[PDB]
């Protein structure tokens, strides 16, 4: 069959106002994802509003549109828009969409919008009830906090009354990250968020079975002689409960922590999603990037 | 009277037929089956 | 026809022996702070990262996000830099301590060799020592990470001459015509910062994930659908053969002490050999980036 074409079109069928078109004049150089690849598509499949459900699982969303094909937007002229989905490892300008202040070298990652809704209130291309959702580009510490606290929320999820979790949301939804405020909309329980708790459970218990007692004790045998402050912020949330070791092994402790940096790679997945660009120079007024890996 | 189990903690099935079926029959049943040992006998 | 290229000049005055020292470094790499046009030499390297307090791991957590490069040519006007891209071959010298093969996967590594060495004596001026990273094979980058993890764990205990031969037994490293070895992390009876709070945090997140696993457990169980996670459990129960904000924190404190070690965890590769060259000085490879 065909192959895979570098440039899409897309096409509004729906009669577009001036202001629609000036507003979509300023969305060049953007990222945007589509489920299928053709030549010459419909505005519908663009987007994410196809996506938008009634159950607004986060984890859903996150879990869609990472399976989704991403490209960038070029040439906005009348009823047609040119996408460049781009190929590995070249260079690429980028504009940002999310309210996040970039810097140089750290990676980011792709998300959904926070507070999607009327409540951003966003005026993007809305017609026929369709909106243009645009997904979010965010650095690497964004993106694991935000993953991080969604797997802390699902994990205390469990066995919880209910206003221990409408007590908990108070507290975990305040992200702070360069100095821009952010919140989380409705962490709830999903059958994806089951799959990552039984994945994370099963890993901490098998980091748990291979640890060894030099790896179990090294925080006493440190707290017992040095000093610092982070040595005690890191000692307050352990528990309470010179001797020579018991038996050690070059060969055998090697083979351990192998074990166990697999076992810590198979915790890291959950929260490190992908790198999908890596910043060369961003415009000083912080709109726009240049970037790499694609 | 009751096994010892080598396993402690026990074990969900999916109940497939190729899996071979698992004593399902209650205790009214086997009380039914000791009156007809009891009765043939 | 030109290329895009780098520019990097010297401030300092240079020798024809100089120069001559370093047209033997045409295809080796350079690790650049960012990527700009008319850079001085004070950035080609690693001696803008030397210093006496911290250690190898700031050097590898920095090299992570560096700008690798190769030279092209040298001259009086100026240097000649060639950043790479992925998916094209490159000519790049083999300036580690251990020969390629084909298909080797291939990353860049900080130097062990620290300071004023016989191999060391590249480019030297007056404030300024030219260092370069090394290309070492996958595996054996695997096990350097392992080993200097596991002789920094043994710091508290170097009393005993157990663990210093246990110590000795790691300190020497062979691979295949390579019987290298390693300085030793501990320096004055201390442990460097970097690698204390990389073996810290590497401490803590096996004390939180043996600590807080079995409630997480007894809460799954009651909505069990799954057969894992009762032998899950077992391994647990058969291995012994508290607050909600402190569950939130602990919880916290185990995700960021596994955060500040994720560049430990794993690293990607960065070269695969093509094919190599007789006598080893270089080899071409493909880049990966």
């Amino acid at each position: 069959m065909a192959a895979m074409e570098a440039n899409i079109f897309c096409t509004f069928d729906h009669k577009l106002s001036i202001a629609d078109v000036g507003k979509l004049t300023k969305l060049v150089a953007a990222v945007v994802p589509i489920p299928q690849r053709l030549h010459l598509i419909k505005h519908y499949q663009l987007g994410l509003h196809q996506f938008v459900d009634h159950t607004r699982g986060y984890v859903r969303l996150r879990g869609l549109l990472r399976n989704m094909t991403l490209t960038l937007m070029r040439r906005v002229e009348g009823n047609q828009i040119l996408l460049h989905v781009p190929t590995h490892g070249l260079l690429y300008t980028v504009l940002n969409t999310g309210p996040v202040t970039w810097e140089k070298g750290d990676a980011l990652c792709v998300l959904p919008p926070l507070f999607h809704g009327p409540l951003a209130r966003e005026n993007l291309l809305t017609l026929g009830q369709w909106e243009l959702v645009l997904p979010w580009i965010v650095p690497m510490p964004l993106a694991l906090e935000i993953n991080q606290r969604l797997l802390i929320m699902g994990l205390f999820s469990l066995d919880r009354s209910y206003e221990e979790v409408k007590a908990a949301v108070q507290q975990l939804q305040t992200i702070t990250f360069r100095d821009a405020t952010f919140t989380i909309p409705d962490p709830v329980i999903d059958q994806h968020l089951l799959i990552d708790m039984k994945t994370a459970c099963l890993s901490m218990s098998m980091v748990a079975n291979l640890a060894s007692e030099l790896t179990m004790t090294y925080v006493r045998k440190l707290a017992l002689e040095d000093s610092s402050m982070l040595l005690v912020k890191c000692q307050e949330l352990l528990m309470r409960l010179p001797a020579r070791p018991q038996h050690v092994s070059p060969d055998d402790e090697i083979a351990r922590l192998s074990a166990l940096f697999v076992m810590l790679r198979q915790l890291d997945d959950l929260i490190r999603e992908q790198v999908v660009f890596t910043v060369c120079d961003v415009s000083p007024d912080n709109k726009s990037a240049t970037c790499i890996f694609k | 009277s009751l096994l010892h189990t080598f396993w402690r903690l026990p074990v969900a099935v999916f109940f497939e037929p190729h899996e071979e079926n698992v004593l399902r029959c209650p205790e009214r049943v086997l009380r039914r089956l000791l009156e007809d040992a009891a009765v043939t006998m």
